[PDB]
RNA sequence: GUACGUGAAAUUGCUGAAAGGGAAGCAUUGGAAAUCAGUCUUACCUGGGUGAGAUCAGUAGUCUCUCGAGACUAUGCACUCUAACCUGGGUAGGUCAGCAUCAGUUUUCGGGGGCGGAAAAAGAAUAAGGGAAGGUGGCUGUUUAUAGCCCUUGUUGUAAUACGUCCACUGGGGACUGAGGACUGCGGCUUCGUGCCAAGGAUGCUGACAUAAUGGUUUUCAAUGGCCCGUCUAACACGGACCAAGGAGUCUAGCAUCUAUGCGAGUGUUUGGGUGAUGAAAACCCAUCCGCGAAGGUGGGAACGCCCUUGUGGCGUGCACCAUCGA
RNA sequence: CUGCCGAAGUUUCCGGAUAGCAGAAACUCAGAUCAGUUUUAUGAGUAUGUAAAAUGAGAGUUUCUAGUGGGCCAUUUUUGGUAAGCAGAACUGGCGAUGCGGGAUGAACCGAACGUGAGGUUAAGGUGCCGGAAUGUACGCUC
RNA sequence: UUGAGAAGCUCAGACGAGUAGGCAGGCGUGGAGGUUUGUGACGAAGCCUUGGGCGUGAGCCUGGGUCGAACAGCCUCUAGU
């Protein structure tokens, strides 16, 4: 509901493996109240939550397989590094998605 | 019993439970075609047309 | 008992031919 | 069941809050040359039985258990049973010592004293 | 009760077919047809309880109206003709098709049993009321209803007078005056059905 | 601290915060400030190992009750159990946000197709005939020519659309509600064991939070409403400076109704007498008077038998009360 | 303090009555016992009353017991009336006991009769601003 | 399936102004008998409160401050309520 869908040419997916992603891959890492031998009411760390290496990983071998894809259809590498800013002398009903 | 009023013609459950007939209704029968012919008598619309 | 009303009928015009009145 | 209030001012006897010899518990006016009798639109309103609370969700706290007075130790007893429905409510006029005693074991059995915190201060 | 349906189902058409076919002999020809007559009306109310004259207070309770916006199924002869003129400024009444006559007893249908106001959701509870009358589902009371029958008070004093809301989208402008110069009261003949598709 | 137990209200002064453009007062919905509460503190639940023993002992004794049921004192702590510690795995209720498939009510866009009228009228295209003009080309006057128009019929037609309906036909969009609490039922799919389902009222998937998100309560602001209370008989008039405490259908006799209880053709001890060691004016017992009172048939009809037309109905006994004829 | 039922405000005789309206029990009948009602039929000089069809709804009997015989209007006949009002008799309703939306505020006007709330939809009346809603659409009027 | 305070429990419908009046259930105050193995100098009653809680309401329960000797709930009786 939070995505405007748009007309915008499209992109070849079938080369990105999608169903690596699961509802349990972007589960959080689970709390799960690690024992923390009660001193550490005075002793603090952090596991600074760090991206796996494993998203890291993926992330590269993703974009690797559709960054030609968009390098095909002209102003598309430029299309997604902008935003969208709607402007006052601008009406969203009328205008086409 | 009944703790809610269904609506027989915006539930498509109920209504099979009161009416037995929902399964063989057929409700747009094709009962013409193209020779459909005209039926307008000469001296009906002679006093169709009068005045 | 009630006396029913009247149901349908012909009625020709052969012999009465309808006349166009006015107001 | 969430708790529920049907309504949340309570009501103000008409004109007490002009004059400071009339009170302000409710008192329904007697005369029908009065515009609250007759209810004319604008004025206050009036207790009457529409404002009644559900009858399964009545008596109860915010929180979903009722009240109940204990003003001995063992009255929080009878209260083994009724965790989860009743709040131990200790009367006011109970010692700062027998009411030390009554936390202590209601503790025990799980009940919400309502009030443990009076005169008892913890080291 | 589907065996009883059939032939209900098929009937309301091959007496619809007909009245297609006796216009097209007669207006091909220069013959005329007065067609068979609304023998069923729908009476519903138009105005509350308050300032109606003691005369027309009595019949609206033999007509089972006590609320504004009440339909009833009610028999049409001669003596309710000239009962309904007496009452005609707080009443409207027409002819109802096949779909008011569903669309009322599906959607706001509610029996009579025991003095209390029970809906037609199941067949038991019209099997009950009116098994002694060959009546055994709300398609039996459609049929006996709006094709009218022997049963017919039977089951007209089944079914509660029928509560309705207030028509979507209004009634005509100013409502009280006879319904033949604008305004809605008195007879409204086909024109009742397009008032019951504004408030089920 | 003798202006002395507690020390309310009116009422007065100071301090703090507000508000105030020839009216405040209050009610409703919320903002700002202040402040308060909520269990959320933690708890929960699950294995192994180590130790402890008891309701355990292929165990010995005491007492109270009733063979064994509890309370015990030994001794072991094996077999069972629970349980402290160490070791590990999984796991809210509280509030507020979402989003999904639903149910109820509802509103607003559509999509498709039947069925109806002059089997819509038009119209288009195409053959006849007729007519003319607000007279075109041509020459003010004329009849399709170098524009065309109208009327009638044929034909493309076995036409489209519109209008009025109908679908137990279909795509969506928003809104409020979630009452009830094992299964009972009506149903539909099944897949032949079943089970499942939008089918007798909501469940699921997540996310924020306890130096907290919501929720209140006060002062005030905004919007909208709001003729001063009681007695009178539209306004009035009459009462009202305010606060506190007092202050008005009570007791008794008689009569009647209703209800309750005790006894019942009876009923009522208390004028008295007897008794009462523990308020002995109580309770308890009671003589002789006395007061009030003191079975006729015929129709229904409560109920109950026997029925056999299951019932219906028949058939018998018929209370109170009511008619009918007896006295 | 809350809840439930809830009138008359006119008689009929003689301040007392009876009836009525509101009530409590007992006891009747599930029937044609009824009905501020409409039909059809008989008559009667479109109206009049009488009886057995429609439509609805469970009806009935007494016993014992409070309050109540004020009026303000609006409705139509209406005779006496006239500069001009009007005066009076009868019928029907409201209000008295009733809040709510409009009618700018008003009891006699238009809608509507009320437990506590949410969501929808309307009546009356409205949609230029105050004021929630079309400076909408159409056709004619007016200086 | 345990929901037998049968004075309880449970299911379903309709209804909701109200004057004179009629009926019913409750709230509170002073004393009396019974009861709470009742509360109280570690603070009873009272009083005040920009604290919290319940009931439709009469009212009740409670936190904080003040204060200093008595007091309340339940079932009945009683009225100078």
């Amino acid at each position: 509901r939070y995505v405007i869908a748009t007309s915008a040419p499209k992109i070849d997916v079938s080369g990105v493996s999608v169903e690596k992603f699961t509802k349990a891959y972007f589960a959080k890492q689970k709390r799960s109240g690690p024992v923390k031998k009660d001193e550490a009411f005075f002793a603090e760390n952090a596991p600074k939550n760090a991206l796996p290496a494993e998203r890291i990983a993926d992330q590269k071998a993703v974009d690797a397989k559709l960054l030609p894809a968009i390098k095909a259809i002209p102003n598309m590498k430029e299309y997604l590094a902008a935003s969208f800013a709607l402007s006052n002398g601008d009406r969203p009903h009328l205008m086409k998605f | 019993a009944h703790v809610q009023k269904k609506n027989p013609l915006k539930n498509k459950a109920v209504l099979s439970r009161l009416n037995p007939y929902a399964k063989a209704y057929k409700a747009n029968v094709k009962i013409n075609s193209e020779k459909t012919p005209k039926a307008a008598g000469e001296k009906f619309l002679s006093v169709l047309h009068e005045n | 008992q009630p006396a029913p009303p009247a149901k349908a009928h012909f009625v020709s015009t052969e012999n009465n031919e309808p006349v166009t009145l006015h107001p | 069941v969430n708790i529920i209030k049907k309504r949340t001012k309570p009501f103000k006897r008409h004109q007490s809050d002009r004059f400071k010899r009339v009170g302000e518990s409710w008192r329904k006016p007697r005369g029908i040359d009065s515009c609250v009798r007759r209810r004319f639109r604008g004025t206050i309103s009036m207790p009457k039985i529409g404002y009644g609370n559900n009858k399964k969700t009545r008596y109860c706290m915010p929180n979903g258990l009722k009240a109940f007075l204990v003003r001995n130790v063992s009255d929080v007893e009878l209260l083994l049973m009724h965790n989860k429905t009743y709040a131990a409510e200790i009367a006011g006029n109970v010692s700062a010592r027998k009411r030390v005693e009554i936390v202590e074991k209601a503790r025990a059995l799980g009940v919400k004293v309502t009030n443990a915190g009076a005169k008892v201060r913890s080291q | 009760i589907a065996k009883r349906a059939e032939a209900y189902e098929a009937e309301y058409r091959a007496a619809e077919r007909e009245q297609i076919e006796l216009a097209r002999k007669a207006r091909a020809e220069g013959n005329y047809f007065v067609p068979h007559e609304p023998k069923l009306i729908f009476v519903v109310r138009i105005r509350g309880i308050n300032n109606i004259p003691p005369k027309a207070r009595k019949i609206m309770q033999l007509l089972r109206l006590l609320q504004i916006n009440n339909g009833i199924f009610v028999k049409f002869n001669k003596a309710i003709k000239e009962m309904l003129q007496v009452v005609e400024p707080y009443v409207t009444y027409g002819i109802p098709n096949h779909k008011t006559v569903r669309e009322l007893i599906y959607k706001r249908g509610f029996g009579k049993v025991n003095k209390q106001r029970i809906p037609l959701s199941d067949n038991a509870i019209i099997e009950a009321a009116l098994g002694k009358y060959s009546i055994l589902s709300v398609e039996d009371l459609i049929h006996e209803i709006y094709t009218v029958g022997p049963n017919f008070k039977q089951a007209a004093n089944f079914l509660w007078p029928f509560k309705l809301s207030s028509p979507l989208g209004g009634w005509r402008e100013r409502k009280f005056k006879h319904f033949i110069e604008g305004g809605d009261a008195g007879k409204r003949d086909e024109h009742i059905n397009g008032l019951v598709q504004k408030m089920l």
